[PDB]
């Protein structure tokens, strides 16, 4: 039965965390955003095929650029994430995350997933980044990304409402098959 | 509410870390120092360079780190005093480091599929990989647990900036010994 390791990259802000936790309990998790993901693994049928799915966070690496490799070889997918309400955190799909994914795993499919879908449309949020002259990310943006990534497929998620969540993880392993 | 919730987490945590420590040392480990199974040439002798110094991270946590976090659970905002108290130890998470790269490698290189069937025969959800990533993940982890304990902490919280200064310094001092 096909074994398979995903790697979950990004910037803080992108709740890697969070995206992990609401997927594997099928629920935001609402009164306290734990810290800890541990390795995980879990059977799920796509496309009629069972496969047992590997989930690795790596929150709290984000500053230590050495370490981070560690998690890296083996890898069958990596999902490189950003917020789709920080634009920081989608230029270091650029900058930080695109670069060190492929020269240690030059042949691994990556998943473009922009988080935070539901922010995206908030007017707090919106008005907050306003104010430093900037917008949330938008669907062509991401479309863009992917492209000059060579990120198989963009996606888009909240793990609030759970919009596309499951889809990524689909598209994880559809990417690898 | 939230600091105790932190502090739950951590000692949650710290628990699962334990247990996954001994459970790597007590399937991956023993089939290699045993004597109960044939060992690859590849790797033959080789355990200390596979497992690196994980025994000695294991002791730590398991003879001293989790039963003083444990004394802590009432006192979330004290907790950082627990981390400057036992600092020297941390220090054994920069050999483990630096070892990991050497350690993946032999373990492609030259074991074939001696832990995948180790994993099958004691229907481990954790390869080998998994667990000696484990290391690298926790000694990450202490200082987001942290910092979130010093979002939700009042004055009386030196007590933590002294604890997430060293641990913010041993995964920085890991990940500057890296080759
Ligand atoms: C008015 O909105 C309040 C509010 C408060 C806290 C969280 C959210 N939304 C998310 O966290 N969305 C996420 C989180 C991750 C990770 O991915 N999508 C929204």
């Amino acid at each position: 039965m096909q074994a398979i390791k995903c790697v979950v990259v990004g910037d803080g802000a992108v709740g890697k965390t969070c995206l992990l936790i609401s997927y594997t309990t099928n629920a935001f998790p609402g009164e306290y955003i734990p810290t800890v993901f541990d390795n995980y693994s879990a059977n799920v049928m796509v496309d009629g095929k069972p496969v047992n799915l590997g989930l690795w966070d790596t929150a709290g690496q984000e500053d230590y650029d050495r370490l981070r490799p560690l998690s890296y070889p083996q890898t069958d997918v990596f999902l490189i994430c950003f917020s789709l309400v920080s634009p920081a955190s989608f230029e270091n799909v650029r900058a930080k995350w695109y670069p060190e994914v492929r020269h240690h795993c030059p042949n691994t499919p990556i998943i473009l997933v922009g988080t935070k879908l539901d922010l995206r449309d908030d007017k707090d949020t919106i008005e907050k980044l306003k104010e430093k002259k900037l917008t949330p990310i938008t669907y062509p943006q991401g479309l863009a990304m992917a492209k000059e990534i060579g990120a198989v497929k963009y996606l888009e998620c909240s793990a609030l409402t759970q919009r596309g969540l499951k889809t990524v993880f689909d598209e994880a392993i559809r990417a690898v098959l | 509410r939230k600091k105790e919730f932190i502090m739950a987490e951590l000692l949650q945590t710290e628990k699962a870390y334990v247990r996954d420590l001994h459970e790597c040392l007590e399937t991956y480990l023993w089939e290699m120092t045993s004597g109960v199974e044939e060992i690859p040439p590849g790797i033959l002798n080789k355990e200390h360079i596979i497992f690196g110094n994980i025994q000695e991270i294991y002791d730590f946590h398991n003879n001293i780190f989790l039963k003083e976090l444990e004394k802590y659970e009432q006192l979330p905002e004290d907790v950082g005093h627990c981390f400057v108290t036992w600092a020297d130890k941390f220090q054994m998470y920069v050999t483990y480091c630096k070892n990991k790269p050497d350690s993946n490698q032999l373990i492609l290189e030259h074991a074939g599929t001696f832990f995948d069937e180790i994993q099958q025969r004691h229907g481990l959800a954790n390869s080998i990989s998994s667990y000696l990533i484990k290391p690298v993940q926790r000694v990450t982890k202490y200082q987001l647990l942290l910092k979130e304990l010093l979002t939700c902490c009042e004055e009386g919280k030196g007590e933590l900036k002294d604890g997430l200064e060293v641990m913010l310094s041993v995964p920085k001092k890991a990940n500057d010994a890296m080759h």
